[PDB]
RNA sequence: AGUUGGUGAGGUAACGGCUCACCAAGGCCACGAUGCAUAGCCGACCUGAGAGGGUGAUCGGCCACACUGGGACUGAGACA
RNA sequence: AACCAGAAAGCCACGGCUAACUACGUGCCAGCAGCCGCGGUAAUACGUAGGUGGCAAGCGUUGUCCGGAUUUAUUGGGCGUAAAGCGAGCGCAGGCGGUUUCUUAAGUCUGAUGUGAAAGCCCCCGGCUCAACCGGGGAGGGUCAUUGGAAACUGGGAGAC
């Protein structure tokens, strides 16, 4: 839901394209922005935008992707459990991992993994490769984790019997 | 021609042996029917290891252990015990 | 397919081809056999070299030979650095890489390593077109 | 070949003292080369691996072929952090020892030291430098010829010992005290940037 | 024709869950009352009552929710489906969401849970997963 | 005697020689990969001294030793006889 | 078309169409016979998250060949 | 034990993929390239020079096999318009099957024994100044063979709806 700003925070320019429009006459060209912003510790977002030129246009989507911030639950620095995440042709896997290993994924999604505080995972892209729904796949990804507590408290039993 | 004897295992200098019963037309380190402990020529005092059960059946049933053989199981009461407990009944 | 299909069904692949087949002999002795002998290179004798052009929207001439190969296989090479000594009626290597720009050919020779001299100027590569250190 | 750089370039490059512990600093903010005193582009995330590893290693003066084998020696301890197990083992060989102990105040002179078989460990001559050290063998100095001026004059340079180290400065012995960690073992480069290095490798 | 009504009862509280509305209504019979007596136990279903008049039939089921209007059986799959049957061995015993989840077997002895089979050295063919 | 040979049992296909009948075998297998349970099947061969068995019929053997080129089985009892 | 089965004989370390005389028409095939084409087989090596895929050189085990194609003698053991 | 810093460093590359830049030279010629593509007067892409980076007694090029390929999809793909539902039916063989009682135990799980040569890969220990290497001792691999159990599932037998 909407979360405030009263942390710090990473930014980290993923990619920008100059991007046209054609009018009579000759093309006008724009450059828009991708940018996620996290406190490595649990919470991250990503926002976009466009402009004339590419330091307003950065500060732009700086500036939009502060108003998403996901959750991410955690436990030792590694993913919950086992998780899939798809968005029109983003297919993301991701897997927990051993201690100290170190992360195993593609570009884009490493900035996201990164910036919400992960230390050790693993993921394989499959299908698409463009900056942008690679990222929302993965962000819907990460909306999936359950969590050990959620569901002691969902289902009747508690904790340390579900095991 | 069951007959027990050497085999040699060591790399270009330091040899190694391994007391082994085969048949006798086998090559020198080809085939066998089974191991009987070992022994090290190098670093003297020669260690020997050997069981003492296989080697008292397969003289039993009958098997002539070559020179260097014989000389390693006389040092370790295995001749002895043989020629003991046989040709008394 | 339902797992009953596949179960009848071969379930087949499409098996790929090679970049090089002049390499790979069609053998010629005594009787004119088969091939098992995926060499990385092999020899011939140049039958006529000259330059030839390229196709657009390149420009130069290029400047090639043609050779036959001991394995009974024409085959139209190229020959690479500035300049050369290659004439009709003389053995040399070959060596497997396309060219793009120019159609036709998919061989090229190696300089220095046979009857042809290697490039006679060069300071900075000299591992490849085969040219020897200089020591002054 | 083992080393020839001017130890400078090393240091100046990656940017940390490597190992004087006290920067040479004069044009040293920037890197060597005609294109060091103006800044550039950023550095890929390729490149920044490739500096914490580059950097992992002229620390010691080892090989390439040499530096994958000692990873994935490592690689097998089945507890801890594979990045820090690795950093340990890359403690005990003998060179580092040497530096370690104070008997020379360059990985160099420690190399030419335990590679012209001035020292021992235990009593008998050992000079392979890429020795493996194990905990608690207490490495001796070969004191037939320790007569010579840069052995006494290092040692006197008792500046520090870190809380793994105990050697006296009288018959020159030293030891190992345990395995060492993290929070004191030349802090401060990654551990996770090597760590990933090696799955692209 | 129903040729495999195990997955027609999983497909149900799928889609009925799916909706979100609150009870269902299936023909009865041997192992669906089993299947749904432990998917009773594990806190997954609220309620289910058996009725019976001169055939098969009916299970009623009522689903489970949470208080802030969430799901709590977030979805359903059937594994050994016919036309091609999936057994296990006790050294193979599956295990679905590092435990968060359950798998339920047929073992030799009855059906039940997974880590039942786990601390029994059991094998079995299982029957479906569910999250 | 101390042990026993390959007793298979099977239904007869056909019977038209003398002393000598043609039991067929019968039994499932898994795929390979797949883990669909095909089934093939065998044609043996077996000796019946006095033509007792008739076609359709399920019966058990037992293996002998070369009793024929290709005919070395033996027959036992004609367990559920058919008609 | 000795193909498949039977009766009998002969033969072999040894059962048997292995070979002979007589009798009856069988046998195998879509669950791939017959034909055509390539290869000696295995312990293993290379790669791969894994399922798998590709190779059978050094070392061990087996089979088969000795200029090409036939035959047998001596012998416990060879068609050497 | 003696004597000498003395006899002992090359190779590829620097436009993006990819780590590492500027002069001079030539001017769609010479030429280069794995793919994008560079070369018609101020070329980080061609040639030399000087710097830099990667490896180092090695370094590059070719040829071949697996990978990345989820591009034969069992794990693990699809068929409205992108390649792809036969023009439609009738149907032998085959694949798959309503619900319940008793039964059997082929498929299934599980127990004991034999067996899966030695050398290999792996685990522990040990010996050459360490390392390759060598040595001892353990596991792994069957869809195997024999023998004993269980009865939910599928299959076979006698039933009832």
């Amino acid at each position: 839901y909407i979360d405030p700003k009263h942390l710090e925070l990473e930014d980290r320019v993923v990619a920008i394209n100059r991007v046209t429009k054609v009018v009579k006459g000759g093309r006008r060209l724009r450059f828009a922005a991708l940018v996620v912003v996290g406190d490595k510790n649990g919470h991250v977002g990503f926002g976009t935008g466009k402009a004339q030129e590419v330091p307003e246009a950065i500060r732009k989507a700086i500036e939009d992707a502060k108003k998403n911030l996901v959750e991410v639950p955690m436990v030792g620095s590694t993913i919950p459990h086992e998780v899939i995440g798809v968005f029109g042709g983003g297919r993301i896997l991701m897997k927990p991992a051993v201690e100290g290993s170190g992360v195993a994924a593609g570009g884009p999604v490493r900035a996201v993994l990164e910036l919400a505080g992960v230390a050790d995972i693993t993921s394989k892209s499959l299908g698409s490769n463009t900056p942008i729904n690679v990222v929302r796949a993965t962000v819907e990804g990460l909306k999936q984790l359950k969590r050990a507590e959620e569901v002691a408290a969902l289902r009747g039993k508690s904790v340390e019997e579900i095991i | 021609a069951v007959k027990i004897r050497l085999k040699r295992m060591g790399s270009k200098k330091s040899p190694f042996y391994r007391i082994v019963v085969a048949d006798s037309r086998s090559p020198r380190d080809g085939r066998f029917i089974e191991t009987v402990g070992t022994y090290n020529p190098l670093k003297d005092p020669a260690e020997v290891v050997l069981k003492e059960d296989l080697v008292l059946d397969w003289l039993s049933k009958g098997a002539q252990p070559s020179d260097t053989v014989r000389n390693i199981l006389s040092k370790e009461g295995v001749m002895k015990k043989h020629h003991e407990a046989k040709n008394v009944k | 397919p339902t797992i009953n299909q596949l179960v009848r069904k071969p379930r087949k692949s499409k098996v790929e081809k090679s970049d090089s087949p002049a390499l790979n002999k069609g053998y010629n002795s005594f009787k004119k056999t088969q091939t098992n002998v995926n060499s990385p290179q092999k020899r011939g004798v140049c039958t006529r070299v000259g330059t030839m052009t390229p196709k657009k929207p390149n420009s130069a001439l290029r400047k090639y030979a043609r050779v036959r190969l001991s394995n009974l296989i024409e085959v139209t090479a190229y020959i690479p650095g500035i300049g050369h000594n290659l004439q009709e009626h003389s053995v040399v290597l070959l060596r497997g890489g396309r060219v793009k720009d120019l159609p036709g050919v998919r061989y090229h020779i190696v300089r220095g390593a046979l009857d042809t001299a290697g490039v006679n100027d060069r300071k900075q590569s000299r591992s490849k077109y085969g040219t020897k250190r200089p020591k002054a | 070949s083992r080393y020839t750089g001017p130890s400078w370039k090393v240091s100046r490059r990656l940017g940390i003292s490597l190992s004087g512990t006290g920067k040479e600093l004069a044009r040293r903010p920037y890197k060597p080369g005609q294109h060091g005193p103006n800044s550039r582009g950023k550095v890929s995330e390729y490149g920044m691996q490739l500096t914490e590893k580059q950097k992992l290693r002229h620390m010691y003066g080892m090989n390439e072929r040499q530096f994958r084998t000692l990873f994935i020696k490592a690689s097998k301890i089945k507890e801890g952090k594979h990045g820090v197990n690795f950093m340990v083992l890359l403690e005990q060989r003998l060179d580092n020892v040497v530096y370690r102990l104070g008997l020379a105040t360059t990985r160099r002179q420690a190399r030419q030291l335990v590679n012209h078989g001035h020292i021992t460990v235990d009593g008998k001559r050992v000079d392979i430098p890429s020795y493996h050290v194990e905990v608690g063998q207490v490495i001796g100095v070969r004191e037939k010829s320790q007569n010579i001026s840069t052995i006494k004059e290092a040692v006197e340079a008792t500046v520090g010992r870190p809380a793994f180290v105990s050697f006296d400065t009288e018959k020159l012995e030293g030891s190992f005290t345990r395995l060492p960690e993290r929070d004191e073992l030349y802090p401060e480069i990654d551990e996770a940037l090597v760590v990933e290095y090696y799955n692209q490798k | 024709v129903m040729t495999d009504p195990i997955a027609d009862f999983l497909t149900r509280i799928r889609n009925a869950n799916m909706v979100k509305h609150e009870t269902l209504e299936v023909p009865a019979s041997k192992i669906k009352r089993d299947i749904a007596e432990i998917l009773k136990r594990e806190g997954f279903i609220r309620d289910v009552e058996y009725i019976e008049d001169d055939k098969q039939g009916v299970i009623r089921v009522f689903l489970k929710y949470g208080k802030n209007e969430e799901r709590v059986i977030t979805n359903l799959k059937r594994i050994s489906k016919p036309g091609l049957r999936a057994y296990v061995k006790a050294d193979e015993v599956p295990k679905v969401l590092n435990g968060l989840g359950i798998a339920i077997i047929s073992t030799s002895e009855g059906v039940i849970t997974d880590k039942e089979a786990r601390a029994k050295n059991i094998g079995g063919e299982v029957i479906a997963y569910v999250w | 005697e101390r042990n026993q040979r390959k007793v298979y049992q099977g239904r007869v296909v056909s019977d038209k020689m003398d002393k000598t009948i043609t039991v067929v075998v019968e039994t499932k297998k898994n795929h390979p990969i797949y883990g669909k349970r095909m089934k093939y099947s065998k044609k043996y061969k077996a000796h019946d001294e006095n033509n007792t068995a008739k076609v359709g019929d399920i019966v058990k053997i037992m293996e002998t030793r070369p009793l024929s080129a290709t005919k070395r089985f033996r027959l036992l009892e004609v367990v559920e006889e058919a008609v």
